[PDB]
């Protein structure tokens, strides 16, 4: 009995940091009219670059012969990507070349 | 490192300097005869030729390979179906599977693990696999051009 | 030679002669979709190869250290700061013709005194 | 013209805007939906569910003492789900495949009526393809025929 | 040669998860026809994009 | 002074730094130390388990696996 | 000859497309305009 609900949500797809990401795993974006940042919680700023900005023939539906329950969210409404005190993350990044083993 | 594998995959032109109909076909491990480089393409999840060739050769402007991938684009044309390629697969090399639902499955696992050790050994990655065979066939077809 | 592909097929368009009308056509035949021909040409072998011989031109060629620097002016901007080569063309009865390459317009204009 | 090997003695002797904040929607529906994605694989640029008519309906399609290899989690429950699934009517037909590699950090950043955002982490991510345009084959009558 | 040395081997991970924080696209997500003049980069021969 | 450029016998005192510190024989020390540093704990790992399939009528098992092996 | 460019065209009584390309293998290959077989490189020497 798979039913689309509205697919008319629009939503936008994120490609994170890791760091932040795991962290993910609140802020604010703040909409500058042709670049848009985010202002996290205290805690950067990041500004997130339209990546592709027509984005067809992609959407998002989840999961509640086997048939199961499947119901559909919304288009994707454009492709995006964050983009980043940087030296302490460059240092973490430096950081990260020194895993060892016994 | 493990294992020291030492399967080799190697990739055949056919047909001699002047004559027409020189067609491609590349071997695959544990298969017998040799395949030919667009069924395989089939088998990999790419049903369409237009993105055949345009992994194989990555500009349009020339002319020269394109003409020469259209006999594959016809033995290609012969066989559309990603089904019929892996029953293709299945049915060409390795007989002990009998079964034919058990020789797709296994010539898919073929296609996922034997098929290219490198890389990766997991379920999924037959797009990449399927730029890097375009790349070894833009290799050949360009060392065949002279250039 | 510059063939197109069909719609939702993709395939190549194999040419289809139209006996009605008396007119090349263009088909795919795994759909019903042909379209009109723009052109009479069909097919054109070109024996004699020339092309090639200027491969592998980037916009970053200039940054290159292997290869050489020349002083001769270019017709165009007439910058005596290039980078020369000779062609890409890997055959036996390839000529040795440098081709200049001006690290400032970017302009290809070789060194051949009997053909330009 | 000589090795210089009085070296020992030379160094001895010489030395407008607009805020709209985010918000984690609470795990309940993270554990009761999973979100996947949809990618499609027919050039055509619109293709939307609408046009794709109704009904929409996405599926799924003796021994004695002796000797076991093994395996692992993650890789096995991925293993034992190996029938993908497929939406038609009752004719279009899309059939998915994993994608695997496009996993690694996907957000989703669901916009609802306000201003505001819902982000929601991508579980997986499927490439749809449309199957049976043409509608046509024969497997034993092609092996024959290719052996013109 | 007397200066000459046999390397031992080291670890591609870290340079491959290196590469992809500067905005390396992967090689699943290339496609000519949008990405031309793209420079391919290749670790111990394998294609990552 | 000391930003003045080098001649080419001060070169000779780079090459003793060279060889002060590797040795004529070098080579052969660094990859069998590595060898013995790393590649008998990848051997000893990549494939340590092995398990008996034990049947009764209850099923059973059994499994040995090799851990951090140990040099004199 | 007078003509800058030199044309040569020809024409026959599925597709003619394949034939055609039939025929230009075998003028390409099997037409011997002169001279007998496993003769190359002539060289005049006093
Ligand atoms: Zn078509
Ligand atoms: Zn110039």
């Amino acid at each position: 009995d798979l039913d689309l609900e509205r697919s008319n949500r629009q939503v936008w797809l994120v490609r994170l940091p890791m760091f932040l990401a795991e962290k993910w795993r609140l802020g604010k974006i703040r909409i500058n009219k042709s670049k848009i940042t985010l202002l996290l919680n205290e805690p950067h700023e990041y500004d997130l670059e339209l990546t592709k900005k027509v984005v067809e023939n992609e959407y998002v539906f989840t999961e509640q012969t086997i048939p199961k329950k499947t119901a559909i969210v919304g288009t994707v409404c454009h492709e995006c990507q964050v983009m980043p005190y940087h030296k302490i993350v460059e240092q973490r990044r430096n950081i990260v070349k020194l895993n060892n083993k016994e | 490192k493990g294992s020291r594998f030492i399967s080799t995959l190697q990739v055949k032109l056919y047909g001699r300097e002047g004559s027409s109909a020189r067609t491609i076909k590349a071997t695959l491990p544990y298969i017998k005869q040799d395949i030919p480089i667009v069924i395989i393409f089939r088998a990999l999840g790419i049903i369409p030729d237009g993105e055949i060739l345009e992994h194989i050769c990555y500009d349009v402007n020339d002319w020269q390979m394109l003409e020469m991938l259209k006999p594959c684009v016809e033995d290609g044309f012969v066989i559309q179906d990603r089904e019929t390629a892996l029953d293709f697969i299945g049915r060409r090399g390795t007989a002990l599977g009998i079964k034919k639902e058990k020789r797709i499955q296994y010539a898919k696992d073929i296609l996922q693990k034997e098929f290219l050790p490198h890389i990766t050994q997991l379920e999924g990655f037959e797009s990449r696999k399927a730029f890097f065979l375009g790349y070894m066939i833009n290799r050949l077809l360009l060392c065949a051009l002279d250039r | 030679t510059t063939f197109r592909f069909c719609r939702d097929c993709n395939n190549m368009l194999y040419p289809r002669e139209d006996k009605e009308n008396n007119r090349l056509l263009f088909e795919c035949r795994t759909c019903s979709y042909v379209e009109e021909a723009g052109s009479p040409l069909v097919y054109r072998h070109e024996l004699i190869t020339n092309i090639g011989e200027t491969a592998g031109v980037v916009q970053d060629i200039g940054s290159d250290p292997t290869l050489p620097r020349s002083d001769r002016e270019c017709p165009k901007c007439h910058s005596r700061e290039n980078v020369f080569f000779q062609s890409q063309q890997r055959r036996k009865d390839t000529s040795m013709v440098l081709f200049f390459v001006c690290l400032s317009c970017s302009h290809i204009f070789t060194s051949d005194q009997k053909n330009k | 013209f000589i090795k210089r090997d009085r070296m020992r003695r030379n160094f001895l002797r010489m030395r407008e805007y607009n805020e709209f904040p985010l918000r984690a929607i609470p795990k309940e529906d993270l554990e009761n939906m999973r979100t996947h994605l949809l990618k499609f694989q027919s050039k055509k640029k619109i293709n939307p569910v609408t046009d794709f008519h109704l009904p929409v309906r996405l599926h799924r399609k003796r021994k004695t003492r002796q000797l076991k290899v093994l395996d692992e989690n993650a890789k096995k429950l991925r293993f034992e789900e190996f029938y993908p699934w497929v939406m038609e009517d009752f004719y279009n037909t899309w059939v998915g495949s994993y994608e695997a590699g496009n996993s690694d950090s996907y957000v989703l950043l669901s916009v609802e009526d306000d201003g505001s955002f819902t982000m929601i982490p991508a579980d997986k991510v499927y490439k749809f393809t449309a199957r049976n345009k043409y509608a046509t084959x024969x497997x034993x009558x092609x092996x024959x025929x290719x052996x013109x | 040669s007397l200066m000459s040395c046999i390397s031992v081997g080291t670890d591609p991970m870290p340079i491959i998860t290196f590469l992809s924080e500067w905005g390396m696209e992967p090689l699943e997500d290339y496609v000519p026809h949008q990405s031309p003049d793209a420079t391919r980069v290749f670790v111990n021969g394998v294609w990552h994009g | 002074d000391e930003s003045a450029p080098i001649t080419a016998e001060d070169s000779w005192a780079v090459i003793s730094a060279f060889f002060r510190e590797k040795g004529l024989v070098s080579q052969q020390l660094d990859s069998f130390n590595q060898f013995v540093d790393y590649t008998l704990q990848d051997i000893i790992c990549e494939d340590s388990t092995l398990i008996l399939e034990q049947l009764a009528q209850i099923s059973r098992k059994y499994e040995i696996s090799f851990g951090k092996i140990y040099v004199t | 000859d007078n003509d800058e460019k030199l044309i040569i065209r020809c024409r026959v009584v599925a597709e003619e497309d394949h034939m055609l390309k039939k025929i230009e293998n075998t003028m390409l290959e099997n037409i011997t305009l002169r001279g007998v077989e496993n003769i190359e490189r002539v060289v005049m020497m006093k």
